[PDB]
Formats: C-alpha cells, sequence, structure tokens
C-alpha cells in the first residue's frame, strides 16, 4: 500500500482510543488530573 | 480544605477537635453521637465538624 498521512482528528478525553480510560485513581494525579473528570469534552486550541 | 476552626455561629474552637474526632467514627465504634464527648451541646457548631470534607489528603497529591 503507502500508508499516507491524511490530517488530524481531536480526540475526545477519556475513551476507548484515549491516554487513560484504563488508568488507577492513584496515578490519574501524577498526571495532574482529577478523578472526578468524567470526560465528555474536546480540548482542542486549549479550551475544553 | 481542613477544618474551619472556630465555629460558624459561635466561637468554640474546632481546630484541636478533629485530629481526634475523626479517631472515633471509623476508630472506637462510637456513633455520629460521639462528639457529644468533645463537649458539643449546641447545634450549632457541632454541625462543623459533622459536615466537613477532608479536601486536602485529595489535594495533597498533586506534587510538583
Amino acid at each position: 500500500p503507502s500508508k499516507v498521512f491524511i490530517g488530524k482528528i481531536p480526540i475526545m478525553l477519556r475513551s476507548t482510543f484515549c491516554i487513560l480510560n484504563g488508568v488507577s485513581d492513584s496515578e490519574l494525579y501524577d498526571l495532574n488530573e482529577c478523578p472526578y473528570d468524567q470526560g465528555g469534552y474536546f480540548i482542542i486550541n486549549g479550551s475544553e | 480544605m481542613i477544618i474551619p476552626i472556630r465555629c460558624f455561629s459561635c466561637g468554640k474552637v474546632i481546630g484541636d477537635k478533629w485530629d481526634t474526632y475523626l479517631t472515633l467514627l471509623q476508630e472506637d465504634n462510637t456513633e455520629g453521637e460521639a462528639l457529644d464527648k468533645l463537649g458539643l451541646q449546641r447545634y450549632c457548631c457541632r454541625r462543623m465538624i459533622l459536615t466537613h470534607v477532608d479536601l486536602i489528603e485529595k489535594l495533597l497529591c498533586y506534587n510538583p
């Protein structure tokens, strides 16, 4: 094939394919997050 | 964040009376009623240690 890049798609926090998903509470802090956040939002251009 | 210290209505100090409070409702099998053993006859302020949220253990773990 060719595996070529085609623009970029903004991910939604706490998803099946997010950077967190299966992360334990004790490890959410290390990352400066909050065990209460329930995702739902996008952080495009720096703002929710 | 941490007990208020000095109840809202009276002056009765409550900064002292928590390091000892929590060591009963989860460490002596006494009731919410146990605070009565801390000189809390008034409403009053005694709804101070009771209606409180320990928001610092869960805030302190953000180390710079």
